[PDB]
């Protein structure tokens, strides 16, 4: 009996050589091998396989091999592949991916992936399933702000803020062991990981280092509150010491210092440096030079993402009130015009391309996005494979080269930055269960199901009155895994290992899962996967033409894009 | 060049299930008076009473369709169905409780089968 | 007026289909979200207006038509469900695809 | 003096021999006795009786026979009686039916319902107050479903589920004991009270008893998971020793066995059926004939509820959709014909009336509605009433018979049922405070006020920033019961005796009121109150008539039902 | 904006009587909510017209008749409450038996 | 149709803006939040249409002029924010001034 491959895909999601379109976008993968075995696929149902006796082992106990979840017939999209394999969660973490079922009567199971009477069935054939993505310059100004964060499939925010006080709406910081523990117990209540930084200024250690010990997870450096060469140095000193990451917001003024002094007083050590291109802020107008560095863990914010024929009247105007700049003042003009640049924009397209910028991330309600990282990476990627083609190193005709690359920018590589990388970020055993399901029809555009912690917390249902859970309206909305207290085991709050050692969640009452900030100190560039060149770039002071490997890279906007009208009701 | 959007583009060929193992055809008969559907998966010897047919050539298999279907049996109905072997262990544990262990014993479950009134013990 | 939470809910798909409609009469062509709305809102309507289930079963699939909304929608959409109060309690009317 | 018996009734509520609409059905209760003495009621207001030195005692403390909450002349609709009272709570609980008041001046007062300084009132004087609604098939889905049941009038949902899981889409089930463990502490905040079923399937016992030691309070036997013999058997084996009940959705497709195979499996051993009907699930066509047995506990889903024109297309339709059933593939067609059958659906209007299927329930999300597990058993009622008239056993022209054999239905039998009923499911003393007001004109269809642990969770009130509750919007809304702490106190988790006495709720940190599940395994048909007969049902294979002590049950479908359209914005 | 609570709800009544009013020049008798959604949005635009308490207490009983409505709807409708900004601030409207 | 939360959100104040251009058909001066949810929503319908940022930058400016609106209105409103989904993503238009 042989099933021909439309009806397989049909039935049981698409296999070896099969490939899909990410959306509307030009973009297909290609399924790269496939853990089943055909003819004991795993589904559930009426008559189906995973029954008892059947698919389903009606001997051991939870302890014996048995899973807490099973996700059928899912299609990965990771940094380690695209593929297809069932995937098995436990206690809240993905313990198997292969072949789930029952060893009794099936060939081919994954021996940890056994179905058993404890085990919860997702059916994932026909979806597409990543990680949860890691937002990594989340600015915490309204609380609102999480369910469109998860909407689009993110499950980590890294930042700071204290709601919106002026501080906040400009940084992401939460300054001092107060706001920093008064933000540790709000967290308490988001359904969502979370890690927090501190301010990273100062000229003396203690007031800095106080807030790692007092949960902070990192720090960031941000030209509002003075990005000079002494907060620089502390900074980086105490993240040395304290094993965090920093983020840095350099000075774009260049009060204190080019570009080339921020690299001095950083001297070697490692940073994330924040809208590397720089409207987003720093060094006008070659802060983006930060990117070939093999100390610069180098992201982009989305505003910028891709360049479109509205991209710079948006920011323009954007900064210049914002900022209180007056059009009828010139140093105001000047200051603009320095730092909204078609010349960097248009490159920065082209960076991420070629694997030089290595992560996305929102700069959430202070000047970019919070549903729109997943989104408009994809975006990114589309036009790219849109002016310049497939890239050299594709296949078959498909994306999956580009596909690894571009995942990579908003999952794994913000988890390496931030040293996080060991409980979040990917699709492997051993990791924490965050887990994204897609329709392909509205990936990247409107997550179908984000898992937390091996449950439901987010997902796009309909009528809750209704017989179904199809009918209209259907919405996202927030699922048991947001309620009561499984909040509280459903996310991780990520922490410094000194507050940790401290008992700082004990002293604050912290009933979240307790991550540890760690390896942050001794990596580089060259560890953010398929993302790792390094290069010369210049820009040039007068035209601010951007060159690398002295060729220059110049792209036009576009005027439409995917994943946009075709989706959205406003 | 129209989008659909996450429209598949399946690759030629076709996929063939169970590959390797064993097939057997038999004929079987729903002798009650109610429809009986059966899965993909299920031990076959161990299927409703009513249905008559050879039990000893149900022992160790299940039927050879795509996996998450069904047969259907209307009543009085006689067809054949083409089984394939089971895998892994080759154990099976409830369901009708007359395995309760490998598919090897094949006496065993056909003397429980024909105790509790398996119909087609032979 | 003592509105439940379904009641409370389904407001948004009339007001949905109220925007859309507006979008349509100034010559767009409907998104995704769009044309659902409108289907389901007409749906709705119809059970209020005391239509059968079969009725609108059928008139659901000629509502909008392929040219009314954006290349790709029709095939988006594989159908459209709602439930509203027919003379005879809530039913649910289900809609294979609407758009053709 | 004496006062005209309208005049009396506009003021304090209907007394003995009054009859009062039931909605606009065609359905009057009537007033069985009444507590009160004439002249003495209790009331509450400016120059009213309830005032110190008068109608309020100032005397005792609030140990002393003094009630913390007073209901006033509520009209009580119970299967114990219909009948006019006053209803004393104190510590969450109904302590007394009767007469409130003060002693000092009063004649004919309960004397344990003395109002007093310590004492709440609320008046329900022209209110039906009816006992909280015990949902017993609930798939845990989608949590704004529970905001639908308590605007119902439904205050105890069992069932299982994880969220929109394809398990928990199609099974009452939330399967191991991490699982289990996890929709615990979800249910701490959920404001309804809550029992969770585990996955009743296995060949082993341990499997299967892990999960009641983990905290299930039942089991659910499903046929997507494969409803075998030996499930069945070692289901009821592990029910019979920890005294929990066991739901069943038998093998539709028969495909191990037939309807009596299924009950050889059961043994004679206690069991509630679900939707015993059949259109929801069980063995085709047969399975309603469960009903009949002494050892089965029948109960319904709502969509069936009652037969109309248009159940039978919807049905067809909802069944085709969700099995991804091919309209040219003739099995299919013959799986649908096999299942929704106008025979067994007309049937089961009569059987409802007849006392032979004991309970209603939603099968909420999952082939139900939440919210009209209420409305749908009244309007069954009231649709037999109109078919076959008044009951034999009817006086004075009331329906008070039918009445009470209909709410018997949604409140005690289910409790029963589900080995709850010393704390919830009637109004009766002693029990648990979970009340429903209702104004008459919007019975069965919108409750008024919903009463937990002796609290409001849940009312039907007007703008918040109004001068008083009652201008527009009004709508349905969360009260101060199910806020911060106090929907602790307010909601019960019912659990296994054997989790209770493993220390779950404590290991856990559960800080519900923590229920006992006992006294499921010694009961039958005969418990079930006012729904007790027993008979032999045969459904006829080749034309599925259902037959009862040799005679046809055939009814007709109806095209408009009360409840409904009047009512309802969509 | 810097919509207040009350603002927000109250933007729903007026959705539900647009809805009701379309029903209504349909053809439709009005059901309960509907007609309490007309009348109170009837209500708070008078208000907001600058009319009286007093005039939209009279007003308030000719905006629906009987023969708008279902049977039973009248008597189910005791009176309408709703509160509306007028000229000189908020204030409260009660409508005693709007439809007679 | 798969509504996010900001797309729930925005239907509000295209309802508000339906509010008050009924308010202002009748005759009324417009208020503060009224004046604002016109000019919103005509940002955000624009965007629908595929105007340019700057296209909706200027006509911001012109939709409403100081006679529609009441006393102080034109000056309590410095500027009017919003973003819409262009024909090439989200974007953010700033409307300085828009009743002069
Ligand atoms: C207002 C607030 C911000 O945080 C930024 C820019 C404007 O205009
Ligand atoms: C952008 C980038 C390239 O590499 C080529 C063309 C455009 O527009
Ligand atoms: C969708 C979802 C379910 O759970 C059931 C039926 C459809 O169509
Ligand atoms: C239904 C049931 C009866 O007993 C009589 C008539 C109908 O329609
Ligand atoms: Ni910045
Ligand atoms: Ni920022
Ligand atoms: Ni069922
Ligand atoms: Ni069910
Ligand atoms: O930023
Ligand atoms: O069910």
């Amino acid at each position: 009996m042989k099933i021909n491959r439309q009806q397989y895909a049909e039935s049981y999601g698409p296999t070896v050589g099969d490939q899909v379109r990410l959306a509307d976008t030009d973009l297909w993968i290609e399924v790269e091998k496939d853990y089943t075995t055909y003819g004991d696929e795993a589904n559930f149902g009426g008559g189906k396989v995973l029954r008892e006796g059947m698919g389903e082992n009606g001997t051991y106990t939870r302890t014996e091999n048995v899973l807490d979840l099973l996700l059928t017939n899912a299609l990965i999209l990771d940094y380690t592949g695209i593929y297809k394999a069932d995937i098995g969660v436990k206690d809240g973490y993905i313990v198997g991916i292969g072949k789930g079922g029952n060893p009794d009567i099936m060939d081919g199971v994954t021996p940890n992936m056994i179905v058993g009477t404890a085990t919860e069935v997702i059916a994932a054939e026909g979806k597409i399933v990543t990680a949860g993505g890691i937002d990594t310059h989340v600015h915490f100004i309204n609380p609102d702000q999480v369910d469109v964060a998860l909407a689009n499939g993110i499950t980590t925010l890294f930042g700071g803020g204290t709601g919106p006080a002026e501080g906040s709406k400009a940084t992401t910081v939460t300054p001092g062991p107060w706001n920093i523990e008064k933000m540790l117990k709000s967290t308490e209540g988001l359904p969502i990981n979370v890690g927090i930084l501190g301010k990273g200024h100062g000229s003396s250690i203690a007031p800095i280092m106080e807030q790692i010990d007092a949960g902070a997870a990192g720090l960031k450096i941000h030209e509002d509150w003075g990005a000079t060469p002494a907060s620089i140095d502390r900074s980086l000193t105490v993240a040395d010491e304290a094993d965090v990451q920093v983020a840095i917001h350099s000075d774009t003024l260049n009060e204190a210092g080019f570009l080339e002094d921020t690299l001095r007083a950083i001297n070697g050590r490692v940073i994330h440096s924040f809208h590397v291109e720089g409207a987003g802020g720093g060094h006008a107008p070659d802060i983006m030079a930060m990117a070939g560095h093999p100390n610069v863990l180098p992201s982009s914010t989305n505003p910028t993402r891709p360049f479109t024929v509205n991209t710079i009247d948006e920011h323009l105007d954007m900064l210049m009130v914002c900022h209180h700049l007056k059009q009828n003042i010139p140093e105001d003009v000047a200051f603009a015009d320095s730092r909204i640049r078609p010349e960097t924009i248009a490159a920065e397209d082209i960076l991420h391309d070629l694997g030089i910028i290595s992560m996305m991330s929102t700069d959430a309600l202070a000047m970019g996005r919070a549903g729109e990282m997943v989104l408009r990476t994809w975006q990114t990627a589309d036009k790219m494979k849109k002016q310049r083609g497939p890239l050299a190193e594709e296949k078959n005709g498909s994306d999956n080269f580009r596909a690894k690359r571009y995942v990579s920018k908003y999952t794994i590589n913000p988890a390496i930055a931030q040293g996080i990388a060991h409980e979040v970020g990917s699709i492997e055993e051993g990791k924490f269960a965050d887990l994204v399901l897609w329709e392909p029809k509205f990936f990247g555009v409107k997550a179908d199901r984000v898992i937390k912690g091996g449950i439901i917390a987010y997902a796009q249902i309909g009528d809750p009155s209704a017989s179904i859970p199809t009918p209209q309206p259907v919405m996202g909305r927030r699922m048991y895994g947001t309620v009561g207290d499984l909040i509280h085991d459903t996310n991780i709050t990520f922490m410094s290992k000194s507050s940790i050692q401290q008992g700082v969640p004990a002293k604050l009452g912290l009933k979240r899962r307790i991550g540890t900030v760690k390896n942050c100190r001794n990596i580089g560039k060259k560890d953010m996967k398929w993302n790792d060149v390094t290069t010369d770039i210049d820009i040039n002071p007068e035209t601010y033409e951007v060159k690398v490997d002295g060729e220059v890279l110049t792209c036009e906007p576009v005027k439409e894009l995917p994943m946009a009208q075709r989706y959205f009701l406003f | 060049n129209y989008i659909v959007p996450g429209e598949y583009r399946v690759a030629e060929g076709e996929i063939e299930i169970n590959a390797g193992r064993e097939k057997t055809t038999i004929r079987v008969s729903n002798t009650g008076d109610r429809p009986i559907q059966v899965g993909s998966h299920i031990h076959f010897v161990e299927v409703n009473k009513e249905l008559l047919f050879d039990r000893a050539e149900g022992i160790g298999r299940r039927l050879n369709i795509p996996s998450g279907t069904a047969a259907r049996f209307e009543p009085g109905e006689e067809m054949e169905v083409e089984l394939t072997e089971l895998g892994g262990n080759r154990e099976v544990f409830g369901i009708s409780d007359l395995t309760n262990g490998s598919v090897d014993n094949k006496e065993l479950i056909l003397q429980r089968a024909k105790e509790l009134g398996y119909k087609g013990v032979e | 007026m003592h509105l439940n939470p379904a009641e409370k809910e389904k407001l948004q798909i009339f007001l949905a289909s109220e925007l859309a409609l507006k979008r349509k009469a100034r010559g767009l062509k409907l998104n995704y979200p769009e044309a659902v709305a409108i289907i389901t809102s007409f749906i709705m309507e119809g059970a209020r207006d005391g239509k059968t289930v079969a009725m609108l079963m059928e008139e659901g699939k000629h509502v909008l038509t392929r040219d009314d909304v954006m290349e790709g929608v029709p095939e988006m959409i594989d159908d459209i469900q709602a439930e509203a109060t027919f003379p005879d309690g809530t039913k649910l009317v289900t809609v294979h695809n609407p758009i053709s």
